[PDB]
């Protein structure tokens, strides 16, 4: 309840701040200003045109290595566990697994940019 | 499926505890010490019929127990209790630990008159 | 009955799922999916899973990030496209809303069997529990069971996550 | 001065000071003066729920204390 | 790829497919489709080209999409019923839900589209397992949850799938697309009996493998992948044309073949059941089957085709690696007719 | 002895960081085997009453059972205090 | 009265910014044997006022190939997100608390990042869209690094309750027990603030403006606002992780004095550190997270989760 | 059944169909899969937290992570096809028919 | 198709998780647990084809304790007499029903 509150007043006064910054000021709006800037001229191309990602390995490797964040942050509450041995012997096994996959694709040339 | 059975309203009544949260924990440990044996039993009760309607009079001698442990209280040092009390109610917590010399007194306190 | 705020966010819920599955440009399908994802971490969190609510809400936020690269990378088009840019996409996302509105009318005005079973409605207050006690959280110590319980579960997904580096590398090779 | 950017130190400084002391007043004010409760699990709930029952008032912070039991 | 990463993988498939087949728990059933999807689709690229890219992403939203419907079912189920043991549903939507995802990852009729196109697209190694050991598991879960099946909408899909296995394969001079074809009949043929016994669907997914292995193995000895292609097979090994005849004979359903014990002991079982016009129909259309098959061995096996000049330099090389099991395949593939009443060790 | 004595020193002077994580990630796997204190945690997860402890119905047959949390059989926690 | 307590935590935040750009401004200044601003007001005090007022009487601009809905959205969510991160921080105690407010300050710092992803793209300008693909490689750089290390940290604390940091360091500076783990977090809030030698979004010398080159004005003093008001949050939440004032029930200010003070000495820090460095490229900034912050964290998180248990110094409250 | 439960399968049955419609772009299918994984979850964790069934709090975290490996698998099979065609297109995947 | 190698050699790789009435941390019980417990007895080792008929009882039980269909029913059925006796002012709410009760600890 008083969460939702503070989301509410953060968005309203970002909000009103946007109206305030958009309607007390005099505006002038030509094309030529409004036009997009590249430095001192037109742009040749569009921006929606395909841009190149050098680093697309690593950004779907990023996804798996997203996940183990999810697997351990449990791991302060399986701490309390009566059976400590099982529960460090598993939690060791997840974290090794997560540094042989970060050894194979360093290993396997994964981790560099594409050229 | 048949009809539910339910205690009346005057078979629900007991003489109730209406002490706060504070004053309850201040008191837990000399009342588990003393009012244990109608505690076990109304616990042995309702782990073993698996039913409230069936240890009322169990839960009435607690209530009466539990009455007559802060009735010897009140009348043999209601004040060093007191200090304990408020100490631990200030705290958001009602940590144990902020609470020493307080829980101290009425400690010597208990441990003479009683 | 209650304020129906459960009803409001799963509402919110399925108008997401209404707008990144009219399928406009990735973009606005990955934002769509962000804000369905955030309504739904809210509605977890008010049935007492604050933990699963929020670690989705985190797991979709960096999905939808790479996403949006990848988006950028491989998915452009000289205009990309809007809920209002095209009658196709338009009409989805009408035909979706007003699919929503029928059945919601029809769940709550009366009683009928959609596809699987019927409802009255009443809220989500009715089917709670009122269980008194504790100094844990139940979802808490089921989660953290998983590496007490669940040996397992853990062998096979640390498994698949290392076979899953493994084949993103060897289908990335080209040649 | 260096001794000059002291200033603007102080006022950020004042600025930081307001959020938690405000905040620990209003506790404080809302709270009988007693440190606002904490209930971070459902036996912490129950207590205060039980304290606003049989406070009289509803109101969870009023404490009754060994006089209200005759 | 490297020999370790592919031994690695198909050893991944396996473990997830044997996962499926022990699993009590329905999520852990689930995950053992995942695995094998997610080890399964590198196999499908080992051989780099545009058509191998095209199978591979076909063939994983199709089973992407059947694995949630996998999962939506048994989320249904455990709602209408705290269970997470593979018993038998409880509800009869999560059942419908079930059957439409296992028959998806089947590939059986409707859903049947994808299965010429992935195999078309691969090598002939990576359709033998796509036809073979994709099978077991989906099988396995169907043949579990028997009792809970509606016997309409599986007889309607088995049914389909064998008019469209044959009416497809009729159609066809790829081999691949031969071979995929025939495994949509075939599976339509297994689906057809699970309703009444599971013994005759694990019997004839035996018969199935045993003659698709033999199949597969003797199109990768002649390395030919169409019908004029496999038709210069005799002027450089004419045993390898023969035993192809015969074991083609065999998958038609033909007496004394073994290919032909699986249909009469399912048109029996159905009888049994007082079922006399499916199988009738049935049979009548695995005669469009044995028709493409018959082209197919008039033009491989029972005449000769033109040759070229450069055969004659083939002719002075023996085959450099050989395979051990394919021997074993095509006997067990023609000669076991007599050993039917071995089937009760399956049950 | 001395091949892997120049390789560490090569580790060391190119890698020093991948040389300490890996000493680090060693350690932590083989030193909690040799703990005598691993035992004591486990019982300290042990002691602690996160639920009631459900009483027994007394048939006169169970002389290690304590009548009363202040009669001296029962378990005691008392190593704890000293810990 | 609850509405009183949210004003008087985010206004008095707000003018904290308008401040610390002064401050920002003179200490760069003085480490560059000039003085800053001096002449607006004394000693400059009058300066953010000064900005303030110019920025929000000018003239906002729509560029004619943006997108404009995302154009207006990612400011205020950028704004409204950097207010939010307050909530949870216990100055020594918090408006909103939590039992995982540390988890939830990660979710809502994953998605902050989307307002500047949104306004690069669509600005649909070349250097705001390089701009957004640079905090796209940031994000992939530093996430799972700061995760693990805010596990590992938090694993002698015994939960996620940002409060109970108080406690577990009622005797020591939780640095005192993981000091390397303290850099690489120092370093992961770096570049998670996009802040030199990290400031790679902006990239003022190499892309002019970066991500916020379209915007003018009001919006763009959003954005600034929102970048300062992260800084100081992330300085203070560093101040609770690793540096625990003593908390005197019955006296707060003194914690809130302790905080405030180390907030302020750690956002000096960065400013000197801005002060000090080149910049990264960006892709070194990933080689530097991926090949030797991750097999640190990595061993650093196997030896926290195995220290409680071998000196048998596991902590309360499961 | 709550009316979410309701509005939850709405938004897996919504989802299903934005798979099996397909427009030009093969991410948007992705952004679909991705969709229903998410209901499913919801759906999960709310049928696991009204029956207070202990044990299944964490099959929703490995659906998650099988998730996951499913969105890298669908992202770098989208790599492989935009290579080779310079487009994400599904009608460029035409070259095996039936 | 299935290949009991759990029971075979005895390990419970999944076992522990399948019902709501075995072995939860902290014995932290279900909220059909009795239901379930019962339904499960009445079952144990008749087989699937009888379990279904001569345990429907204890099966529906279950089920009603899972999504309280039935209750819902009541409750509606109960709230709607009510608001009809009200609005035509024949019955009208108690005052421990309207938020002036006498609490209890
Ligand atoms: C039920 C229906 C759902 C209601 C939708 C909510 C309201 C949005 C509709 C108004 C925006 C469109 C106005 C417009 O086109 O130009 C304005 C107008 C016309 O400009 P123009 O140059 O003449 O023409 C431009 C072209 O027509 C076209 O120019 P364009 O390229 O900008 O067109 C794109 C635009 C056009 O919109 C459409 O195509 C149709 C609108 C349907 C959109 C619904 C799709 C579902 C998306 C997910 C669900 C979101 C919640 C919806 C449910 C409501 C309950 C909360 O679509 C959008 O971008 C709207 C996205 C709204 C989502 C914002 C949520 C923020 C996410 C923050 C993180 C989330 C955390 C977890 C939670 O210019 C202005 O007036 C200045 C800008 C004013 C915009 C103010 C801010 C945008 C609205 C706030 C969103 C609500 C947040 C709560
Ligand atoms: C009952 C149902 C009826 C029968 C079932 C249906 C039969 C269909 C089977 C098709 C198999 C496909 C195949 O293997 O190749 C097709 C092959 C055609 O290929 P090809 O033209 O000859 O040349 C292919 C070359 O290999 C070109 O490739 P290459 O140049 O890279 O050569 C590498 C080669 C040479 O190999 C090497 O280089 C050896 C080097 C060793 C590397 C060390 C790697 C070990 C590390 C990985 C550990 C992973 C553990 C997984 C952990 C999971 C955790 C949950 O390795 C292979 O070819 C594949 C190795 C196959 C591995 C088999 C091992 C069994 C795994 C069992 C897993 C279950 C674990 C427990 C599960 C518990 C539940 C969770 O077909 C045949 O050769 C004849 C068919 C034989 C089928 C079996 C006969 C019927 C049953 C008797
Ligand atoms: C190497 O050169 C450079 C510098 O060195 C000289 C810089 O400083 C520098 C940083 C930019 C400076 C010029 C600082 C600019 C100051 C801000 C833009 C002003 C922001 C102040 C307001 C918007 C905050 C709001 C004002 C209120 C008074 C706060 C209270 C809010 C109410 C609701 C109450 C840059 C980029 C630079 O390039
Ligand atoms: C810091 C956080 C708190 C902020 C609190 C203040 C929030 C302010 C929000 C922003 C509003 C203030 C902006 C400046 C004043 C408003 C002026 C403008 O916005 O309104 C005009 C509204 O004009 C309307 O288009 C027509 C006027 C008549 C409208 C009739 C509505 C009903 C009136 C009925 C008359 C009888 C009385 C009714 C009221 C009681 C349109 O202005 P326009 O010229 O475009 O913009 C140029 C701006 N300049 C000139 C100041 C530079
Ligand atoms: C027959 C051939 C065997 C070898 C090949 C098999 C291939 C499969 C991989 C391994 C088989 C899985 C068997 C282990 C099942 C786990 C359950 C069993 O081991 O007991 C556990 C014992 O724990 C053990 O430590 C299991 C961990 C050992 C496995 C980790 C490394 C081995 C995996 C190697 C293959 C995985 C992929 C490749 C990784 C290199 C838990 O017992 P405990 O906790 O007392 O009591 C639980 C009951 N409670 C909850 C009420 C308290
Ligand atoms: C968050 C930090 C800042 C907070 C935002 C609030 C800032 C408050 C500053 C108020 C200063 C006063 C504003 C004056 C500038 C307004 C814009 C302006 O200059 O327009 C001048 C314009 C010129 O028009 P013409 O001469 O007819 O045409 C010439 C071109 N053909 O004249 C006007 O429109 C004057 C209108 C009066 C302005 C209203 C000011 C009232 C104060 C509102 C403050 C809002 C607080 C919130
Ligand atoms: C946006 C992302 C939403 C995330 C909100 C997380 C807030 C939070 O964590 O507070 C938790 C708090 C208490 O949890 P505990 O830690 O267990 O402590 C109390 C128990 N004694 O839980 C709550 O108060 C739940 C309150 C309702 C949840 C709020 C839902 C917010 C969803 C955002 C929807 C946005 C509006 C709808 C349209 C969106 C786009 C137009
Ligand atoms: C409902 C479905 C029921 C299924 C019944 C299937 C009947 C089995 C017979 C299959 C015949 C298939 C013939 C066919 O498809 O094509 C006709 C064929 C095409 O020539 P291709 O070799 O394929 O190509 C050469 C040029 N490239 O043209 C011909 O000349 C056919 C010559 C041989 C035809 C033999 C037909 C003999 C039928 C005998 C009567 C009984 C047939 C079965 C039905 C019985 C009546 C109920
Ligand atoms: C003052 C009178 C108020 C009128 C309001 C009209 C708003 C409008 O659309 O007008 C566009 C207006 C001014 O443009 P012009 O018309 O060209 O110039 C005006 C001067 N003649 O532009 C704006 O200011 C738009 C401001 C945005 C409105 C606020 C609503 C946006 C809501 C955002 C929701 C997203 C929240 C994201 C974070 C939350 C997640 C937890
Ligand atoms: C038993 C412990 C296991 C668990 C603990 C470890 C947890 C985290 C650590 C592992 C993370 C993965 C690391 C993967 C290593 C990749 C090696 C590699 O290929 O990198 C080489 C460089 O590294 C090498 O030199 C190859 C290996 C060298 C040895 C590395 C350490 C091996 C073990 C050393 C210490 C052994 C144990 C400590 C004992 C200390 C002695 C008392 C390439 O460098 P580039 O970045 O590409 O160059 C670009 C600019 N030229």
């Amino acid at each position: 309840m008083n969460i939702m509150l503070t989301l509410l007043t953060n968005v309203t006064l970002a909000s009103l701040l946007v109206l305030i910054a958009f309607w007390l000021p005099q505006l002038n709006a030509y094309s030529e200003k409004t036009s997009p800037y590249e430095c001192g001229f037109d742009p040749m191309g569009s921006a929606r045109l395909p841009f190149s990602m050098k680093f697309f390995l690593v950004a779907i490797t990023f996804l798996l290595f997203d996940l183990e964040i999810a697997l351990l942050l449990p791991l302060p509450w399986a701490s309390q566990t009566n059976n400590l041995k099982t529960m460090l012997t598993m939690a060791l096994f997840l974290l090794i697994l997560l540094a042989a996959s970060l050894a194979y694709e360093w290993t396997q040339k994964g981790l560099e940019w594409a050229e | 499926p048949g009809i539910v059975e339910l205690p009346t309203l005057e078979d629900l009544k007991v003489q109730e505890v209406k002490v706060s949260s504070s004053v309850l924990k201040a008191a837990a440990h000399h009342y588990g010490a003393q009012c244990d044996k109608p505690n076990k039993e109304f616990m042995l009760c309702r782990w073993e019929e698996k039913d409230p309607r069936r240890c009322l009079e169990e839960g009435k001698l607690v209530n009466q127990c539990a009455l007559d442990f802060f009735r010897q209280i009140k009348r043999h040092c209601a004040e060093p209790f007191t200090e304990y009390w408020t100490c631990i109610d200030y705290s958001g917590l009602q940590l144990f630990r902020h609470c020493r010399k307080q829980q101290a007194k009425f400690d010597e306190c208990v441990l003479d008159k009683l | 009955m209650t304020m129906y705020i459960a009803f409001i966010l799963s509402t919110i819920f399925v108008i997401g799922f209404v707008g990144f599955s009219s399928k406009p440009s990735p973009i606005y399908g990955g934002l769509g999916l962000i804000v369905s994802g955030g309504v739904g971490c809210g509605i977890v969190l008010n049935f007492g899973g604050s933990f699963l609510g929020l670690m989705v809400f985190l797991i979709y936020l960096g999905g939808m990030l790479v996403v949006f690269g990848y988006t950028t990378a491989m998915a452009t088009e000289m205009y990309p496209e809007v809920w209002v840019s095209n009658k196709t996409v338009f009409g989805a996302f009408v035909s979706g809303l007003m699919m929503e509105f029928c059945m919601v009318y029809y769940a709550l005005k009366e009683e009928e069997v959609e596809i699987i079973f019927k409802f009255n409605g009443l809220g989500d207050w009715v089917i709670y529990d009122t269980g008194d006690s504790g100094f844990f959280s139940e979802e808490a110590m089921g989660i953290a069971a998983l590496y007490s319980y669940g040996t397992w579960l853990v062998i096979v997904t640390g498994w698949s996550l290392l076979i899953g580096v493994v084949v993103i590398m060897e289908i990335t090779r080209g040649n | 001065m260096w001794f000059e950017i002291l200033p603007g130190i102080a006022v950020m400084a004042a600025c930081l000071f307001i959020p938690g002391m405000a905040t620990a007043h209003i506790h404080k004010f809302t709270n009988g003066g007693k440190e606002k409760r904490v209930a971070h699990f459902s036996y912490q709930w129950n207590l205060m729920e039980r304290d606003r029952r049989i406070s009289g008032v509803n109101r969870y912070h009023v404490t009754k204390g060994l006089e209200n039991i005759d | 790829m490297n020999p370790i990463i592919y031994t690695t993988l198909i050893m991944t498939v396996m473990s997830g497919t044997m996962l499926v087949m022990i699993s009590s728990h329905w999520l852990l059933i689930w995950i053992g489709f995942e695995m094998n999807l997610l080890a399964m689709i590198p196999v499908l690229m080992k051989n780099f080209n545009p058509r191998a890219t095209e199978a591979a992403t076909k063939y994983f939203l199709t089973q992407a999409t059947a694995s949630m419907m996998l999962m939506m079912a048994i989320i249904i189920n455990l709602l209408y019923s705290g269970q997470w043991t593979i018993t038998k549903m409880f509800n009869p939507v999560a059942m419908t839900m079930m059957t439409m995802a296992l028959a998806m990852k089947l590939g059986l009729s409707p859903f049947h589209f994808w299965v010429p196109e992935v195999t078309q697209g691969i090598s002939l190694q990576a359709g033998l397992l796509l036809l073979t050991w994709q099978k077991l598991a989906p099988l396995s879960v169907l043949c579990q949850i028997s009792q809970s099946i509606n016997p309409n909408l599986m007889l309607t899909m088995a049914m389909l799938s064998i008019l469209i296995g044959g009416w497809g394969g009729l159609n066809q001079t790829q081999l691949r697309k031969i071979m995929a074809y025939s495994s949509i009949a075939h599976m339509g043929w297994m689906t057809a009996v699970l309703p009444y016994n599971t013994t005759m669907t694990i019997l004839n997914l035996l018969i199935y493998i045993t003659m698709t292995l033999a199949m597969f193995m003797l199109l990768i000895h002649s390395s030919a992948t169409t019908t004029l292609s496999l038709s210069h097979t005799w002027n450089k090994m004419p045993v390898i044309t023969s035993l192809m005849m015969v074991t083609l004979l065999s998958m038609g359903g033909l007496p004394p073949l073994s290919g032909f014990m699986p249909k009469w002991m399912i048109i029996q079982e159905m009888t049994k059941n007082e079922s006399i016009i499916m199988p009738t129909l049935m049979a009548m259309t695995a005669l469009l089957n044995l028709y493409f098959y018959m082209r197919l061995a008039y033009s491989s096996s029972l005449t000769m085709f033109p040759s070229t000049n450069n055969m004659k330099m083939k002719w002075q090389f023996e085959h450099t690696k050989q395979m051990k099991l394919l021997p074993t395949m095509i006997v067990l593939s023609t000669l076991v007719l007599p050993m039917t009443p071995a089937l009760s060790s399956l049950n | 002895a001395g091949r892997i004595a120049s390789f560490l020193k090569n580790a060391w002077a190119k890698e020093p960081v991948l040389v300490a994580s890996f000493a680090i990630g060693g350690l932590a796997i083989i030193l909690p085997s040799l703990s005598p204190y691993t035992n004591y945690a486990i019982r300290i997860n042990r002691a602690t009453p996160y639920n009631y402890p459900v009483p027994l119905r007394d048939d006169g047959n169970m002389p290690d059972v304590p009548s009363h949390p202040q009669d001296p059989q029962g378990p005691s926690l008392e190593w704890l205090k000293n810990l | 009265m609850f509405m009183i307590n949210i004003l008087s935590l985010i206004i008095p935040i707000l003018l904290a910014v308008a401040f610390l750009t002064l401050v920002e401004r003179k200490v760069l200044g003085y480490m560059q044997l000039r003085k800053g601003p001096n002449v607006v007001g004394p000693y400059g005090l009058l300066q953010p006022i000064a900005d303030a007022l110019k920025l929000f009487t000018k003239e906002p601009l729509r560029p004619a190939t943006s997108s404009i809905s995302m154009f207006i959205i990612a400011p205020i969510l950028a704004l409204s997100l950097a207010l939010t991160m307050w909530v949870p921080l216990p100055m020594p105690y918090p408006l909103i608390n939590m039992n995982l407010g540390v988890l939830f300050m990660l979710a809502m710092s994953s998605l902050a990042v989307y307002s500047i992803l949104w306004s690069g793209w669509a600005s649909n300008s070349k250097y705001a869209l390089i701009g957004a693909l640079r905090a796209v490689a940031q994000t992939i750089s530093y996430e799972v690094t700061l995760a693990i290390i805010l596990l590992s940290v938090l694993l002698m604390n015994g939960s996620y309750t940002l409060s109970t940091l108080i406690t577990t360091q009622e005797h020591i500076w939780m640095i005192f027990t993981s000091w390397p783990l303290a850099m690489m977090w120092f370093i992961s809030t770096l570049a998670e603030t996009n802040r030199a030698p990290f400031d790679l979004t902006e990239g003022e010398s190499e892309l002019v403006s970066g991500f916020n080159v379209e915007y003018a004005a009001g919006p763009f003093a959003m954005f600034f606002m929102a970048e300062y008001a992260n800084i100081i949050m992330m300085n203070a939440f560093t101040a609770i992780l690793f540096l625990g004032a003593s908390h005197d029930p019955h006296t707060p200010e003194l914690y809130t004095i302790n905080f405030v003070l180390k907030t302020l000495a750690l956002t000096i820090t960065f400013l000197w550190i801005r002060a000090s460095y080149p910049r990264f490229r960006y892709d070194q900034l990933m080689h530097l997270l991926w090949k030797s912050f991750l097999p640190l964290t990595l061993a650093l998180c196997m030896w926290h989760i195995s220290l409680p248990i071998m000196t048998a110094s596991i902590p309360p409250q499961s | 059944m709550p009316l979410v439960y309701m509005n939850i399968i709405m938004a897996f049955a919504i989802a299903l169909a934005g798979l099996l419609m397909y427009r030009s772009h093969l991410m948007s299918s992705l952004l679909c899969l991705e969709g229903m994984m998410l209901s499913l979850f919801i759906m999960s964790t709310l049928i696991i937290l009204n029956t207070h069934f202990t044990l299944a709090n964490m099959m929703p975290i490995i659906l998650l992570v099988f998730a996951a490996c499913e969105a890298a698998l669908g992202l770098s099979l989208l790599v492989m096809v935009s290579n080779t065609y310079g487009t994400d297109y599904v009608q460029n995947l035409n070259l095996l028919q039936c | 198709p299935f290949f009991d190698v759990q029971k075979r050699l005895g390990l419970d790789l999944d076992r522990w998780m399948t019902i709501q009435s075995a072995e939860q941390p902290h014995k932290i019980p279900g909220r059909c647990h009795a239901f379930e417990k019962e339904w499960i007895e009445c079952a144990h080792g008749i087989g699937g084809i009888r379990a279904e008929k001569e345990c429907k009882i204890e099966f529906d039980d279950f089920v009603e304790c899972l999504l309280r269909q039935k209750t819902m029913k009541r409750l509606s059925a109960i709230k709607r007499q009510r608001d009809k006796l009200i609005k035509e002012g024949k019955y009208t709410p108690p005052p421990h029903h309207l938020g002036k009760e006498d609490p209890r600890p």
